[PDB]
């Protein structure tokens, strides 16, 4: 009753057996640019001024 | 003597974000199975 | 029969004001009793999915003769008049139970099958020699399909 | 007409790690045998890589391991996992070895045995990998090994002329150290097949060391989910040393190409023959030695032997576990040792620790079982 | 006729602790969301 | 063989009971046994009440070591109420042992 | 040869099949259009690029 | 060894929940840390002596070396 | 007590290759799968020596 | 300990040692034809070893 009061995805994705191995094939998508965030958004976070994109438009246009 | 010094340090960024979400999701697959055995009661019943 | 697994097996449907117990009992030796829990539950998943058109009539066939064949005396009859004025206030006559057993058919079993087992956990109770029970995670496991 | 059952391949992978019945109580230090099973298949990988590249010739053979480091694709990070993916393996195994101590796991007699000849070319095949990348301590390593191999009175001196080629050191040198690196590690996985046929016979021990057969779960899936469990957090720890400090276990004089008319400050091993190491220079003799090294690792299969308890486990004897742990505090100190100079303190220490390892296993394990024996009134 | 399950109270979900009335109903107001624990991680063995 | 000092081997022979802590899983020193070939033969010549005893005192503390926990100290074993329920069985089984190899020697 | 197919009611097995059938057409709709990075169906959506 | 063929056993009783009438975590550090705390106080008087052996002789294995390059 | 029926790695063995039910009236034609494995463990041999050297 | 020694085995080890001489001298000789030897080749000159 009060507890979460949503849908159960365990009627369909897990249970398979099969499932348990196509998650190396068909669970095997949808975050490569979510953490495009983070990993590319920190490291030249603490690293400001440092790399070479951050210097280069200096010896750019002549 | 180490040129992808910088190259390391980026790399390992985008696996310590991944074992973030990775690691206590089949923690959590654990504790559900192992639920069962855990909360089992015994009794011994023999004749008087 | 043919592999020997049980001695015997029944179905039963026992009902209450507000709740009830749908499932089966089976009696078998100390090394039939996994090979047993493998086939019935099976069974069970091919209802909730696949369930013919053809099943259906002969259960139909079979919920028929079952109720006539159990008013054939003053002490049985008496008795199903006794208990229906306390469960449904009024006894339902043999021709308002035939005229639900017609409408009927295979996407009602497959929908309501499907509403009662599908996903659901049972109880389960076991007596003698029994260490070949499997275990409740393959138990509740059993409860799906692995294709629908 | 369960499929699981009655297949003639799926039987035996049904019978092996599905259904199989272990026991209920299984803890956390069985978890090391299927990370030894992950870190060999993670070296033969990585390994077949670097063969393609690698040059064996005394002269073109550091060049050809900076040429991975420098211009081939993903070369420092297969490199860099191949030497952390090694001393992975090293601590793996020692746990996995005082696990099976512990609690009396050797009574398996077929199973320990196997596993005493698989600790052998395990640490034949580190040795022989560790010279091709041809520096000064892969140098200065191989001299002192193939010293104490020529002072064996009968065989010694012409088996060393055979394995540096017929010469001292040249191009049909390192082919030999190369061809016995690449052939054992397919010897441990086949030797690993047959050492777990001899533990299917009787199912595993259990912390208690009493027999379990009335309390026995199926291996699926409780186990299947345990283990997958600590191979990712052992993937964590490795990953976290080739990415954030790759050359923190190795040496520095191992960059500095392989000349003997320089002479490096020290000789020093790997982290895991250190122990082995303090043990040589310990006795002032190439024939005491060659023998007090062998005698380091043939200890082990007196141990069923040697057994004298009542008890199978050392769970319930609380004396025979003070003395476990002795045990492991002198292989530390054997390590330490083992990469000091031959000074005043490090020779007095390496001898009367070199002495107390044998003192231990062979003398005061069995009579303080006896001890125990005697106040339990048998 | 002797022996009783004995209670697991300790071990009860957050509401079912009270056993009366939640028969059928709240078999899905008890749930929905550790059953998706693996669906993200599907999403978590993915990249 | 103590008969002044006696008091001394006492309290070393419990000392060495409750730093075991078999009794803490409410175990009995005869179920801790290894079993070999001897032992394996005296736990077949038991009465069923005896037997069935021991089935369940050790099924008890196999799974009070799955979570490792622990008796609450009222139903921990005592020291003076431990019954060798195995030891006069297993005396006679190793008595027929040598007295089958004594006869092989002549 | 294949009059296993032929019969007045092995067709009710199709039927409740395709439900399921119909919808992993589409799991490479979604599973290869990622994991090959193709050019195919990238400015579909205007979301990804 | 299969499971019908282990032991043979009489008059024992187990009562088992389902895994989806049971919350996930019951006793975490309420129950935790005064369980772990027992196996520590029982095991850190075999395991720990040992090791303060290797330490004593480890600082005073350098405080001998580096007198013995000096005066 | 006949060790070639009860030990582990034996049983094996001797199913397979030693107590085997076989047709008696086997020809010649069933002997070329096994040269067809002693072909393969000769490449395999040879071809290790030949990799050490392209 | 006393389950070993007696007037059975070293009369089982009477008839043995032949065996074991004939099982040591088969790996004593047996040794020096498979790793060449070369410090024994020349204890019987008849057998022409290398060419
Ligand atoms: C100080 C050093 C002491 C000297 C040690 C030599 C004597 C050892 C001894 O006293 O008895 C041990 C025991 C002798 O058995 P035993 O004479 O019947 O009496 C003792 C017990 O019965 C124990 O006998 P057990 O039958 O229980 O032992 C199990 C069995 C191991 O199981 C086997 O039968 C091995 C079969 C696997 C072959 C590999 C298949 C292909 C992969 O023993 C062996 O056969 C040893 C061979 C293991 C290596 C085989 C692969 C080598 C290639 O076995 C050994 O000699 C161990 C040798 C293997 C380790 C050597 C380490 C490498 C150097
Ligand atoms: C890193 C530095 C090197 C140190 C390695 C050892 C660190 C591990 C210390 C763990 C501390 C600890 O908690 O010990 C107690 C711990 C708690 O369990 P108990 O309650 O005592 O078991 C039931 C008894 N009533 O005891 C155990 O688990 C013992 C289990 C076996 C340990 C497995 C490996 C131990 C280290 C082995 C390395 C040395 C031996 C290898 C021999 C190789 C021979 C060449
Ligand atoms: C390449 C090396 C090895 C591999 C792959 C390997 C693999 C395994 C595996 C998978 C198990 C079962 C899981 C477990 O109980 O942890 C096991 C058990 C065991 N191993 Fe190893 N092992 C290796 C080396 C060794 C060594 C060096 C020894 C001892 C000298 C050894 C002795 C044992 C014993 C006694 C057991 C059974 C323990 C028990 O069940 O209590 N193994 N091994
Ligand atoms: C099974 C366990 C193995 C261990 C413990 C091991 C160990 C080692 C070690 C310690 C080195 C030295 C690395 C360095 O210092 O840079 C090395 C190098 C090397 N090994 Fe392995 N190895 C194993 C398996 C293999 C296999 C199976 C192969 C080949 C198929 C292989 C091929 C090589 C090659 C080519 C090198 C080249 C030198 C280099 O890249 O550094 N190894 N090995
Ligand atoms: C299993 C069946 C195999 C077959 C049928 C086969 C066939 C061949 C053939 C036809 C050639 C060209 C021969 C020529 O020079 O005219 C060749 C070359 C070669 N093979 Fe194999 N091979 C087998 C296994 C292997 C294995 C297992 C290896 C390596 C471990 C190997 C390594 C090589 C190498 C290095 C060459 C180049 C040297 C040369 O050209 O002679 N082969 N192989
Ligand atoms: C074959 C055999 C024989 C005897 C004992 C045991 N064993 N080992 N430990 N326990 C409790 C046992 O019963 C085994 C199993 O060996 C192991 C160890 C890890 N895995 C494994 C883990 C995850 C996956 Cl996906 C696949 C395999 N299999
Ligand atoms: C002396 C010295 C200096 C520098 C490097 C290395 N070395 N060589 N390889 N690796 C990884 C190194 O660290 C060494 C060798 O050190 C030891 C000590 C005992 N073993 C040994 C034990 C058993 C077996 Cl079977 C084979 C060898 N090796």
């Amino acid at each position: 009753a009060a507890p979460t009061l949503t849908a159960r995805l365990y009627s369909l994705l897990f249970r398979r057996t099969s499932t348990f191995a196509l998650t190396i094939a068909v669970g095997a998508l949808f975050f490569e640019r979510a953490f495009d965030q983070g990993a590319d958004a920190i490291y030249e976070h603490i690293n400001q001024g440092k790399l070479w994109k951050h210097i280069k438009h200096k010896y750019e246009n002549k | 003597s180490e040129p992808e010094h910088d190259h390391r340090k980026r790399m390992g960024l985008k696996m310590l974000m991944m074992m973030g979400l990775l690691l206590p999701l089949v923690y959590a697959m654990k504790r559900h199975k192992w639920s069962v055995l855990k909360s089992r009661k015994l009794a011994y019943r023999p004749p008087k | 029969a043919t592999r020997k697994l049980c001695q015997s097996f029944q179905t039963f449907n026992i009902c209450y004001a507000e709740t009830g117990l749908l499932g089966a009992h089976f009696v078998c030796d100390n090394m039939s009793i996994d090979d047993m829990m493998f086939f019935l539950q099976g069974q069970w998943m091919r209802l909730c999915t696949s369930a013919t058109e053809s099943e259906v009539v002969r259960g139909k066939n079979i919920l028929r003769n079952a109720l006539v064949s159990h008013l054939d005396g003053t002490t049985p009859v008496c008795e199903d008049i006794g208990r229906s004025l306390l469960t449904y206030g009024r006894r339902i006559p043999l021709a308002e139970w035939e005229s639900r057993i017609a409408e009927v058919d295979a996407s009602v079993v497959r929908e309501v099958c499907s509403k009662y087992f599908y996903d659901q956990c049972p109880a389960v109770a076991g007596l003698g020699p029994i260490e070949q029970l499997p275990d409740y995670n393959r138990i509740r496991s059993g409860m799906f399909w692995l294709r629908f | 007409t369960n499929i699981r059952k009655s297949h003639p391949l799926m039987k035996i992978i049904n019978n092996a790690f599905i259904d199989l019945p272990a026991p209920s109580n299984i803890s956390s230090w069985w978890n090391f045998g299927s990370l030894l099973g992950i870190c060999l298949i993670l070296q033969i990988l990585t390994g077949l890589f670097l063969a393609m590249h690698y040059t064996s010739d005394t002269t073109t053979a550091f060049s050809s391991v900076t040429h991975i480091c420098r211009d081939v694709n993903y070369g420092w990070v297969i490199r860099y996992l191949h030497a952390n993916g090694a001393s992975m393996f090293f601590i793996c195994l020692f746990i996995h070895v005082g696990r099976g101590l512990y609690y009396g796991s050797y009574m398996f007699l077929e199973t320990w045995n196997i596993g005493v000849v698989l600790l052998f070319t395990v640490m034949a095949t580190a040795f022989m990998g560790y010279v091709l990348p041809w520096g000064q301590m892969s140098f200065w390593g191989a001299t002192v090994i193939t010293n104490l191999l020529s002072a064996i009175p009968y065989i010694g001196t012409d088996l060393v002329e055979w394995i540096w080629g017929g010469f001292s050191v040249d191009k049909a040198t390192l082919t030999r150290f190369f061809a016995f690196h690449f052939i054992l590690p397919f010897i441990i996985t086949a030797l690993a097949a047959v050492h777990l046929l001899f533990l299917h016979e009787t199912g595993s021990n259990n912390p208690t060391g009493i027999s379990s057969d009335m309390d026995k779960i199926p291996f699926h899936p409780y186990y299947t989910i345990k283990d997958i469990l600590g191979a990712l957090f052992m993937m964590l720890i490795l990953l976290i040393l080739v990415l954030f400090s790759p050359d923190l276990l190795g040496d520095p004089d191992n960059y500095t190409p392989a000349n003997p008319l320089n002479t490096p400050p020290h000789i020093k091993p790997e982290w895991y023959f250190l122990f082995a190491y303090a043990i040589l220079r310990s006795i002032p003799n190439k024939l005491g030695g060659v023998l007090a090294l062998v005698a380091s690792i043939l200890i082990l299969i007196l141990m069923p032997m040697l057994h004298t308890s009542k008890q199978r486990s050392m769970m319930f004897r609380p004396l025979s576990q003070c003395l476990f742990w002795m045990l492991v505090a002198d292989l530390i100190t054997l390590t330490w040792i083992g990469g000091q100079p031959v000074e005043h303190p490090f020779i007095i220490i390496g001898q009367l620790a070199s002495i107390l390892y044998f003192l231990i296993i062979l003398v005061l394990m069995p009579i303080t079982s006896i001890i125990e024996n005697n106040l339990l009134k048998w | 006729t002797d022996i009783r399950v004995p209670d697991f109270s300790d071990y009860r979900r957050a509401e079912v602790l009270d056993s009366t009335k939640s028969s059928k109903e709240s078999s899905d107001a008890r749930k929905g969301f550790s059953y998706l624990i693996t669906a993200t991680t599907t999403v978590g063995v993915a990249y | 063989a103590v008969a002044a000092s006696s008091k001394w081997l006492e309290g070393i022979r419990k000392w060495y009971y409750n730093a075991a802590g078999f009794n803490k899983l409410g175990l009995m020193r005869d179920d801790t046994i290894y079993e070999d070939d001897d032992v394996k033969e005296a736990i077949r010549r038991l009465p069923e009440n005896l037997y069935n005893d021991r089935v369940f005192r050790i099924k008890r503390a196999l799974d009070l070591t799955m979570r490792q926990q622990i008796l609450p100290k009222e139903q921990w074993t005592k020291y003076e109420e431990d019954k060798f329920y195995l030891e006069p069985y297993l005396k006679e089984v190793i008595r027929e042992r040598k007295e089958r190899e004594e006869w092989a020697k002549k | 040869m294949l009059s296993r197919f032929l019969g007045p009611r092995y067709r009710e097995l199709a039927r409740n099949w395709i439900p399921t059938a119909s919808m992993w057409g589409a799991v490479g709709a979604v599973g290869l259009v990622w994991a090959t990075d193709w050019r195919l169906i990238l400015d579909w959506v205007p979301y990804i690029n | 060894r299969e499971f019908g063929h282990l032991t043979r056993m009489r008059h024992v009783i187990t009562y088992s929940l389902s895994p989806f009438e049971q919350r996930a975590f019951p006793h975490y550090f309420t129950k935790g840390i005064p369980n772990v705390l027992r196996r520590t106080r029982a095991c850190i008087l075999r395991v720990a002596p040992p090791f303060v052996v290797f330490y004593l002789v480890y600082t005073w294995g350098t405080q001998e070396f580096e007198k013995s390059k000096r005066k």
